[PDB]
């Protein structure tokens, strides 16, 4: 068995360089050969490379001369350079074996010029009863919306962000019995906001 | 490179049928076709490897047909946890491409929208707030038009949709719609209607905030 | 099971190894037959400790597992027991993962010394 997880900035200033990594536990890096893929926001997704047992690394020939894949035994790691990064560059990274049946979670990168801002977290309350939680005006993508710590999950609805010029605005719903937190988190800005109703 | 072009792009099933997806290579590829599962959540699902070995534990209503230029695979008895995004991959030749995916959506009885209007936040309030927000939650088909009319009176210039998936518990989708306003213009009108229109229903569902009472 | 050259041409070619990353079929039959004698199972022990299993003659510290060989690698994520098994479908996807590095085909002594610069055309030549 082995667990994998990537790890890495979600906002890159353009022509400047992306840096990833991919940590593994369970099993040596020395059992496998591993490979990063990316998926474009058009849901298209491109092998960007692997690396073998010998330390021959395979390279997308599009991305050939921008992208470098490395090793480290002593700390069970892999990583990712990709120079000269653009906007159109912007995807969710992951990271998997060659086998691909052991995937990461995916890290979301955001490439711009924008400014990295944090969110403003607002309550919405007025058989069942439905309560909200509006996370408003954030930049880079993404952050995280539980209810109660993740117990509140069964009946939870967070909306996918949508842009507004330079800022997202997310909502999130839960409904609960007639018979409560919302927890939200932005790592890039690493604001973590509790509200009640 | 060889590029691979799946067909379709999307597929509505009603669960109990047979489905079948296409994958075709730009130059012969053997037996080296991979499918791949993603549902929303998740990474990739490796389903089918080297175009009709089985994988463990994969429901054996999957099946991989193909060798060389044109591939296959077969859902038969499509079940309602088999939503989702579908990408083939070639591993014979460097660089390893994928296809552009199938999206497949799980028909349902059709359900009607549990519509929550929500008033502006007094936080909100103390700035430049003034965003009403509506819930549409729980409803399929997936066709769904909302209006926000403050006072009586249509306003479609604030407004913000957003809208999930095909849900992991009923296969039903939900929306979001936040009409943004100012805290001046909030104060100065009173009513707040949120209209829909569904096949669930015959007139529009309506529901009002309205400040007054 | 012991195959034929044309028999196992055949089926290398339904296990699509023909071309698998610029290699010809001619090269996995030639290396199968130098290495095993088209033998499904053959066994060979090293001074390593270890057992090479299969048409190809797989290793047991570097691709798969047995149990018995302490530190092994297990490349191919595979048991070493599906290497000595009448269908070639695990010694074809290890094989094609260890021609997946950069070493390529020259991971197999035999076809270094036997195949590498040969018309490997020939082995199967003949076939239908």
């Amino acid at each position: 068995d082995v667990q994998l997880q990537e790890s890495g900035p979600s906002l890159v200033k353009p022509s400047q360089t992306l840096s990833l990594t991919c940590s593994v536990t369970g099993d040596s890096i020395t059992s496998d050969y591993w490979s990063w893929i990316r998926k474009f926001p058009g849901n298209r997704l491109e092998y960007m490379g692997y690396v073998s047992y010998s330390g021959s690394t395979y390279y997308n020939p599009s991305l050939k001369s921008r992208i470098s894949i490395t090793r480290d035994t002593s700390k069970n790691q892999y990583y990712l350079d990709l120079n000269s990064v653009t906007t159109e560059d912007t995807a969710t990274y992951y990271c998997a074996n060659w086998d691909g049946d052991y995937w990461g979670q995916g890290t979301l990168v955001t490439v711009s010029a924008a400014k990295t801002t944090p969110p403003s977290v607002y309550p919405l309350a007025p058989s069942m009863v439905t309560l909200g939680c509006l996370v408003k005006g954030y930049f880079p993508e993404p952050v995280t919306v539980t209810w109660n710590s993740g117990s509140l999950s069964s009946g939870v609805h967070t909306f996918p962000a949508v842009l507004q010029s330079d800022l997202y605005t997310l909502s999130s719903s839960v409904t609960v019995p007639s018979s409560v937190t919302c927890n939200v988190a932005h790592p890039a800005s690493s604001t973590k906001v509790d509200k009640k109703i | 490179d060889i590029v691979l072009t799946q067909s379709p792009a999307t597929l509505s099933v009603t669960p109990g049928n047979s489905v079948s997806l296409s994958c075709r290579a730009s130059q012969s590829i053997g037996n080296n076709l991979h499918w791949y599962q993603q549902k929303s959540h998740e990474s990739p699902r490796l389903l089918i490897k080297y175009a009709s070995q089985s994988i463990s534990g994969i429901p054996s209503r999957f099946r991989g047909r193909g060798r060389g230029t044109r591939f296959r695979l077969s859902i038969n008895s499509v079940e309602t946890e088999d939503f989702g995004m579908y990408f083939c991959q070639q591993s014979n030749s460097w660089p390893y491409t994928f296809g552009g995916g199938t999206k497949l959506e799980i028909k349902r009885a059709d359900a009607a929208p549990t519509v929550s209007i929500f008033p502006p936040s007094s936080e909100q309030l103390t700035s430049g707030g003034a965003s009403v927000v509506c819930f549409l939650n729980n409803f399929y088909p997936k066709d769904i038009n909302v209006k926000w009319k403050i006072d009586g009176s249509e306003r479609q210039n604030g407004v913000l949709n957003s809208w999930t998936d095909q849900d992991s518990k009923d296969s039903t989708y939900s929306m979001s719609s936040t009409l943004t306003l100012t805290k001046d213009e909030y104060e100065r009108h009173n009513s707040y209607t949120c209209e829909a229109t569904h096949k669930t229903s015959t007139s529009p569902i309506v529901k009002s905030f309205n400040r007054n009472e | 099971k012991v195959f034929g050259r044309c028999e196992l041409a055949a089926a290398m070619k339904r296990h699509g190894l023909d071309n698998y990353r610029g290699y010809s079929l001619g090269n996995w039959v030639c290396a199968a037959k130098f290495e095993s004698n088209f033998n499904t199972q053959a066994t060979n022990r090293n001074t390593d400790g270890s057992t090479d299993y299969g048409i190809l003659q797989i290793n047991s510290r570097w691709w798969c597992n047995d149990g018995r060989t302490p530190g092994s690698r297990n490349l191919c994520n595979i048991p070493c027991s599906a290497l000595l098994s009448s269908d070639i479908t695990a010694s074809v996807n290890c094989a094609k993962k260890i021609v997946s590095d950069g070493n390529g085909m020259n991971a197999w002594v035999a076809w270094r010394n036997r195949c590498k610069g040969t018309d490997v055309q020939a082995w199967i030549r003949g076939c239908r």
